[PDB]
RNA sequence: ACUGGAGGAAGGUGGGGAUGACGUCAAGUCCGCAUGGCCCUUAUGGGCUGGGCCACACACGUGCUACAAUGGCAAUUACAAUGGGAAGCAAGGCUGUAAGGCGGAGCGAAUCCGGAAAGAUUGCCUCAGUUCGGAUUGUUCUCUGCAACUCGGGAACAUGAAGUUG
RNA sequence: AAUUCGAUACAACGCGCAAAACCUUACCAGCCCUUGACAUAUGAACAACAAAACCUAUCCUUAACGGGAUGGUACUCACUUUC
């Protein structure tokens, strides 16, 4: 949801530390649990259904900060060449502006510039 | 009553900003002089219909065409009709 | 110089000239253009203009360059009484 | 004092806006709107009554008891 | 087990966790839309008398309400021309006093010789 | 009587402040209390007069009371308990946050 | 109507009218 | 340095969907605590400007461009540490002020041609 | 002693202490804040009685409203605190009429008419 | 009951709203909605553009502007309230004679946004058809929209109908 | 060719209108459609155990509606798909 409220944000876009790293929550809190490793292994063999409803009742993903990234490259990518030598500034701009508007559907904010390619290779 | 409205409506979401908002984008800017005409004459051309002044905004409760209030997409009619009736949350008297 | 007024807002004058999408077809037809600007690249044209019914046929001019492309034709067409 | 001039370069201002230093009227206008396709269209909401196949076949019994009534005296449309 | 249908009804087409109960109001219609509701009944088929709709009513309900005023419209039994009103009174019909829970709420059923109107202007005993 | 990192509540309703509601906050309820009108008209029939009038308005009420400054743990303590906590209305929770560089 | 207050009543901006000269005034003194 | 945050918890009022202040993210900070030297201080002022509190130091950094508070609370810091780094640049600039106005000064206040020619001497 | 008047939507507080001859408006320079032209003799009358001018300090301050709405407002302020000596003033005052406010507020515009008693011409 | 008098901030329904009987007038509207009955059922139905709803010998109605010098104008200065803002309100800087344009601190809004007009200070006018009066009335332009000849505003600058209290 | 229609003493005539470029719109002409845009049942039907349609996008003609393709996406033992 919210945060931890206590430490700043470490995001840095740094990564997924992957499951099983329940050595450490065990280490904290299998204190109050059983003597068997299956038994979060069967956790686990259950959390991938959990996984399934999670995402069917909560939502479709959103992906990062790379979608900056996905989206200039889509802008250098309408270009596609050197033909107008003012087609590529028109694109540049039309990136770093289009990346600001804070609604701006960020599938459509990508399709527009799928749509600049489009006529770009019409043209 | 509605019918062709909702149409309108539905067809502008189809030729959503997707294309118009699109084949605007070489009308404002100045430098690409290389025909500005295909993104201005010739494909900005949108079929008589499917514009956003075209659109008048009915009613939803009886389809009342002009006098329509925004917020509850109702008439003057049943606006005030209605808000006598209840259903209505919070709509008071101002006898202020 | 209505000619030359056009070529001095050609698009120097942000707007540019907005015609009527038709543009783009021959020239000399019923044209319910209905308010797309004269075109000053195509003067000395025997364009027959818009017709619901009743097209009111004008001759492309110098004269005529900033009007719209039905200059000729006039509505609401009642200047008599005499009780 | 050149330290009180030369102490400004700031010109980058990364907080990042779009610049024309000078001005030619830009496609910026045109994308810093919330965008007007689909919160409009969807404006004509829903009676649920579509659903509830016990009030569906029913309005329309109705109507089709109508029909029957003005069939007997054959006053009804025909083709 | 309506109350699971519908509980599947809506909230799959609103999105949202729901609850739906009912309870046993048990002295029918002392409210204002029930007796509506329940009048345009008798008056849709077969046909019955406005009297004898106002004696049963002066029969069953007058359990502690402070008043019933009641109203109809529509063309009349039965010269099907020129419809016209008739209203019924009692002991305290008021609506220019103030805190007096008084509901009303109309309804119009046909004959298929235009269609009848009733009003309701219940009143009920406050302070009790 | 001045707070600094806290947890704001502001509740915008049409009938606050009597509700067996959540007062346990430290400082108790202060007020904005808006105004809004659209006044229409008597009629219902599309053929007469513009000149009577019936008045409606619209009077939102929100209501402010501050969280004392429930700490990097006491925050989500209660966070969670409040992440469904039901009144009936619309209500405003703001985060202080202040973490150490 | 041209006037100031020709403008002010229209409610356009005329050439005794904006509300940026109002500022331009003094900040060229 | 100790930091100022906000960010809005508004309840969703039963419609499912999401509410549209939700992405607020407020950030204050001072360059008094984060002890910089007068001249970089003022050059990153100047390059906010009126998102200053300066009558008490304050800097302020909300970007609404984004849209979850996780991608706000990102570029909140992000947006902190560049301003820090081109305001940085401001101390070396100055130092290379001082450097030229020396420089023009020491060839025409007279007997600085001793060491002016000495360096040809070492030549 | 404090006192605070209000008419016609302005509300004016002001501080009588036993001083000397100050009258201090938004702390501004009063007679330049209302205008030579007048409201001066009018908030003047109010101590031109069993008062030389030469026995109290009055530090105002008064917003809302127009330029008569917001001299009202200062007198009757001043006659509010005019209660230092408290059960022995309101005798020179009352009979004059120095206590009360107009509550003559504006009257609000109904429907249908032009104005609360204008109305439009029927034929 | 009325007349005063008292206190009081409010004296006699303090002011305002709201609230509006029987009923009357075949009042209004089947063109909102609902509805009886009567007609069309390749049509009076559905959709598309054009064009019309904006005209004019003509009278009547409502509203606006003023014939002035209690004033017209230019520069100075003073004081509101409601309100409105995400197809949004936008400070500042820059740009345009300006309308406009560039971009944007903040703001989903007791926090961000919004030169009040009268009035006042000086000066010009000095009584005119005028510096009062502004319709008609040229060129450039521009806002939107896909689209401004018949068929939306907006600015620059020139022309200046009648109008002297009807 | 329309200058749409309802309002008609006080109690109509800046009235429905809280907003006629097209749209709004009934009114007028061209442009067509006719189980129709829309709804049920309707099986002669067609067959798909995945076709067809249908729809995100490309092209072309129509003063515009469309329409013609043309990919692709996409599927239902129910097809809205057909008269």
């Amino acid at each position: 949801a919210a945060a931890a409220a206590a430490a700043a944000a470490a995001a840095a876009a740094a990564a997924a530390a992957a499951a099983a790293a329940a050595a450490a929550a065990a280490a904290a809190a299998a204190a109050a649990a059983a003597a068997a490793a299956a038994a979060a292994a069967a956790a686990a063999a259950a959390a991938a259904a959990a996984a399934a409803a999670a995402a069917a009742a909560a939502a479709a993903a959103a992906a990062a900060a790379a979608a900056a990234a996905a989206a200039a490259a889509a802008a250098a990518a309408a270009a596609a060449a050197a033909a107008a030598a003012a087609a590529a500034a028109a694109a540049a701009a039309a990136a770093a502006a289009a990346a600001a508007a804070a609604a701006a559907a960020a599938a459509a904010a990508a399709a527009a510039a799928a749509a600049a390619a489009a006529a770009a290779a019409a043209a | 009553r509605n019918s062709a409205d909702h149409r309108r409506r539905l067809l502008a979401a189809r030729f959503e900003l997707r294309r118009k908002l699109y084949k605007a984008f070489c009308k404002d800017p100045d430098l690409p002089s290389e025909m500005r005409d295909k993104n201005r004459y010739k494909l900005s051309k949108l079929p008589r219909n499917s514009a956003f002044a075209r659109i008048r905004n009915r009613c939803v409760f009886t389809g009342r065409s002009r006098s329509v209030t925004e917020l509850f997409r109702v008439s003057r009619i049943v606006f005030r009709g209605l808000a006598s009736k209840g259903a209505l949350m919070g709509i008071t008297k101002s006898s202020w | 110089e209505n000619k030359m007024m056009s070529r001095s807002v050609w698009k120097d004058p942000f707007v540019d000239a907005f015609l009527m999408k038709k543009k783009n077809a021959a020239l000399n037809r019923k044209i319910w253009s209905r308010r797309s600007t004269i075109l000053p690249e195509y003067v000395d044209s025997a364009v027959r203009i818009y017709n619901g019914k009743t097209h009111v046929r004008c001759k492309i001019t110098e004269g005529k360059v900033g009007h719209k492309f039905g200059e000729f034709a006039f509505t609401r067409k009642v200047k008599k009484h005499a009780k | 004092s050149a330290v009180g001039r030369g102490v400004t370069e700031a010109r980058a201002r990364i907080f990042g806006h779009m610049l024309n230093p000078t001005g030619q009227r830009s496609p910026h206008k045109i994308l810093r709107k919330k965008l007007i396709g689909d919160k409009v269209a969807e404006w004509y909401p829903y009676d649920i009554k579509n659903e509830d196949p016990n009030v569906l076949a029913r309005e329309e019994k109705e109507r089709i008891s109508k029909l029957e009534m003005l069939k007997r005296r054959d006053k009804g449309p025909p083709k | 087990y309506e109350v699971k249908k519908m509980r599947s009804f809506l909230s799959n087409r609103t999105n949202t966790k729901t609850l739906i109960e009912s309870v046993k109001i048990k002295s029918v219609y002392q409210s204002a839309s029930l007796i509506a509701q329940d009048i345009s009944f008798q008056l849709k088929n077969k046909r019955r008398s406005f009297h004898s709709i106002f004696a049963k009513i002066v029969k069953e309900i007058p359990k502690g309400v402070e008043g019933i005023r009641i109203c109809f419209s529509g063309r009349l039994k039965d010269a099907a021309e020129k419809a016209q009103t008739k209203c019924y009174k009692h002991r305290k019909t008021s609506c220019n006093v103030f805190n007096h829970k008084i509901d009303y709420a109309p309804v119009e059923v046909f004959t298929r010789y235009g269609i009848l109107g009733v009003k309701v202007w219940i009143s009920y005993s406050q302070k009790k | 009587k001045i707070k600094g990192t806290k947890i704001c509540i502001a509740i915008r309703s049409f009938v606050n402040p009597e509700k067996q509601a959540w007062c346990l906050p430290p400082h108790t309820r202060k007020v904005a209390m808006p105004d809004t009108r659209t006044l229409y008209t008597v009629l219902r029939s599309p053929h007469v007069d513009k000149k009577s009038r019936e008045q409606f308005e619209m009077r939102f009420k929100k209501r402010f009371l501050v969280i004392k400054a429930q700490s990097h743990e006491l925050s989500k303590k209660l966070f969670w308990l409040k992440r469904y906590r039901i009144l009936g209305a619309q209500y405003e929770l703001q985060f202080h946050c202040k973490t150490r560089l | 109507k041209k006037t100031k207050k020709g403008k002010r009543f229209k409610g356009s901006y005329g050439n005794s009218r904006g509300k940026k000269q109002k500022m331009i005034e003094r900040i060229k003194d | 340095p100790i930091l100022r945050w906000q960010s809005r918890i508004v309840f969703a009022p039963g419609g499912d969907a999401w509410h549209p202040k939700n992405r607020k993210v407020k950030m204050s900070v001072t360059v008094k605590e984060l002890g910089l030297s007068k001249h970089q201080a003022k050059r990153l002022r100047e390059l906010v400007g009126k998102r200053y509190h300066s009558g008490k130091d304050e800097l302020t950094i909300t970007s609404e461009r984004f849209e979850h508070r996780e991608e706000n609370r990102k570029d909140c810091l992000r947006t902190l540490y560049g301003l820090i780094e081109e305001a940085g640049k401001a101390n070396k600039i100055a130092e290379d002020i001082r450097t030229s106005y020396v420089k023009q000064r020491l060839r025409a206040n007279p007997a600085f041609m001793q060491k002016l020619q000495a360096k040809i001497i070492r030549s | 002693a404090y006192g605070t008047g209000r008419r016609k939507c302005s509300i004016a507080r002001v501080w009588i202490q036993p001083g000397e001859g100050k009258f201090q408006v938004n702390e501004k320079e009063f007679d330049v804040y209302f205008p030579m032209l007048d409201h001066r003799a009018a908030l003047l009358r109010p101590l031109a009685e069993t008062k030389t001018l030469g026995r109290w300090d009055i530090k105002c301050t008064v917003k809302g409203g127009g330029t008569t709405g917001q001299v009202g407002a200062i007198q009757l302020g001043i006659s509010r605190a005019l209660q230092n000596w408290e059960p022995d003033m309101r005798t020179s005052l009352r009979a004059a009429g120095f206590l009360t406010r107009d509550s003559r507020v504006v009257e609000r515009k109904k429907p249908g008419k032009a104005k609360a008693r204008k109305s439009f011409q029927w034929v």
